[PDB]
């Protein structure tokens, strides 16, 4: 189980490829590596510096 | 040697065992220019 | 209602809302637009104790415990989890609660010797172990911490209980104040956090100028290529609203300067010498001097902070809700310099009044005899 999860991590890491791939962006796939909307521009709080 | 970011240290608990030996992976700056170009309105997978 | 809640947000949560509301409105700040690279390396904290466990032989089942082991591991070095706990944490019954004993204490002794140990005695105590090193007084230090002895050192009390000789013994205890209590955490380049200033405070040669503002203050520009003047109304109005604003805005900035100004000159006692000892100024004695309302003040007083040359204040803090500190500061003076010329009873209240604290030169030699001090017969 956390065997499972800790070495997974590191045993799929060999997960292999070829051949690649290029094509233009779709907005539905652009929103598909999305895991959020950058709404505001500021970078850190200063106050506290969690971002 | 350099780039990999996990074949850099299950390189070096090699050398210490005496076993020469790698396991290659990919090289770590490849998988970033991969980001940089799907920042654009490009899309680079990789596939097979 | 605009403008009061415009004056007391903080500085930086003002900008934020005028971000938003600039966004609104057609005004722009200053952009800084002329029209015509590395800030990163690695560090290592606990990845050093993961580099232990890749080269070190643990098999596979055992390193993943080893791995569960440095993520309870604190900035501290000591473990949050309890040893049952992360017995919870690998889910799994082969673990026996005494395997993972076994890897605890074997993470323990790579260096830093003593790391990852719960209840700080282990630490000294599994310190000890790999210290051994056969030799010399630990024999009988050893049994003080591990037998529960550890109510000392509170304080001879140990003598009755631990019946070793007396003096001979502090030579085991100087050898135990050797012991790095919980090694390693060590400085990151972090500055740390700064808290930016909020107006300014220093002095010029023979004066004080708290003319501030630290560039905290927005600079914002009404005027853009929109000049032209239902829709037309709407720029107006618009246009109105925003020639409004920055008259509000530059008026934050000038009221916090003049506050600034009579806040500091009330409290210099304080500014000058040492902290503390401030002379408690109310609000409505900063508001009798000038027009301002006790509830603006008290609004611009919240939030907006001060550098100061020792320490970062509030300015809220400068509010609230004699004789010993008046007596080290005459004893401080009258010591320190007076290396031929002695000081005299009228330069010291001189001295103060330049200060801002306020003594008779009568008081001031009743503190000077209570301090014991003869004045003016030590000389050259």
């Amino acid at each position: 189980m956390k065997d499972l999860l800790k070495f997974l991590k590191a045993q799929t890491k060999t997960e292999e490829f070829d051949a690649i791939k290029i094509a233009l962006a779709s907005p539905d796939m652009i929103r598909s590596w999305s895991f959020g909307e950058v709404k505001k521009p500021e970078t850190i709080n200063y106050r506290t510096f969690k971002p | 040697k350099s780039d990999d970011v996990n074949g850099r240290t299950k390189m070096y608990k090699n050398i210490v065992d005496g076993n020469h030996q790698m396991e290659p992976g990919m090289p770590e700056s490849f998988n970033v220019l991969l980001k940089e170009i799907r920042s654009l309105g490009i899309n680079i997978e990789l596939e097979d | 209602q605009q403008a009061i809640r415009l004056l007391q947000l903080s500085t930086l949560e003002l900008q934020q809302e005028l971000q938003q509301a600039l966004e609104s409105n057609p005004l722009l700040e200053q952009t800084d637009l002329h029209d015509e690279y590395q800030g990163e390396t690695t560090q290592t904290l606990q990845d050093y104790l993961m580099w232990q466990v890749e080269l070190t032989p643990f098999t596979d089942t055992d390193r993943a415990i080893a791995t569960s082991i440095v993520d309870a591991v604190d900035d501290t070095g000591y473990l949050t989890i309890q040893i049952e706990d992360i017995v919870d944490s690998i889910g799994d019954d082969e673990i026996g609660l005494e395997e993972v004993e076994a890897v605890l204490k074997r993470i323990q002794r790579f260096d830093p010797v003593g790391v990852a140990a719960k209840d700080l005695r282990d630490c000294l105590l599994i310190q000890l172990s790999q210290f051994a090193k056969e030799t010399p007084w630990l024999e009988e230090a050893r049994l003080i911490i591990s037998d529960h002895l550890d109510l000392l050192a509170n304080h001879r009390t140990l003598m009755r209980v631990t019946r070793l000789k007396e003096e001979v013994l502090k030579e085991a205890v100087n050898l135990i104040q050797s012991l790095d209590p919980r090694p390693g955490q060590s400085i990151h380049t972090s500055e740390p956090e700064y808290v930016i200033p909020d107006v300014l405070v220093r002095k010029v040669s023979g004066r004080w100028t708290v003319e501030l503002n630290a560039d905290s203050i927005p600079r914002l520009k009404i005027n853009q290529q929109y000049a032209a003047m239902a829709d037309g109304q709407f720029i107006r109005s618009n246009l109105q609203e925003a020639r409004w604003l920055i008259k509000s805005l530059e008026s934050r900035n000038d009221t916090l300067l003049r506050v600034s100004r009579c806040i500091v000159e009330q409290q210099q006692a304080f500014f000058e010498q040492g902290e503390e000892y401030m002379k408690p100024m109310v609000l409505a004695d900063i508001a009798q001097a000038v027009e301002m309302h006790e509830s603006t003040i008290s609004r611009v007083t919240t939030q907006k902070y001060l550098h100061s040359p020792r320490g970062i204040f509030e300015l809220k803090y400068f509010f609230s809700s004699s004789s010993t500190a008046i007596r080290a500061l005459v004893k401080k003076l009258i010591a320190a310099e007076n290396p031929a010329k002695p000081l005299s009873d009228s330069k010291l209240t001189s001295m103060l009044s330049e200060q801002g604290i306020m003594v008779a030169r009568r008081t001031v030699a009743k503190y000077r005899e209570s301090l014991s001090i003869p004045p003016s017969n030590q000389r050259k």
